[PDB]
């Protein structure tokens, strides 16, 4: 038994969820998605990205967790 | 789509060429 580390890919996709949180708190709104994705440019419009915030926060609490940038990036649902 | 915006914000390090 050598020792398998779990830390490099986990700190890559969670480090990007830390680019969401400008004041450092662990949950976000519409503009954080668009803002750091805005540095690139982004293929989607602001109407398509407002439909996305309504899809995943269905009930309407306020702000999203580690599981939305992490959980939609990992699992791809086939049709 | 949150999958298209997840690659778009997977940008975390850089891009390339």
């Amino acid at each position: 038994t050598q020792k398998m580390s779990e830390k490099d890919t986990k700190e890559e996709i969670l480090k990007a969820f830390k680019l969401f949180d400008d004041d450092e708190t662990g949950k976000i709104s519409f503009k954080n998605l668009k803002r750091v994705a805005k540095e690139l440019g982004e293929n989607l419009t602001d109407e398509e990205l407002q439909e996305m915030i309504d899809e995943a926060d269905r009930d309407g609490d306020g702000e999203v967790s580690e599981q939305e940038f992490l959980r939609i990036m990992k699992k791809t649902s086939l049709y | 789509n949150w999958k298209l915006l997840a690659k778009g914000l997977l940008i975390r390090e850089r891009l390339k060429r």
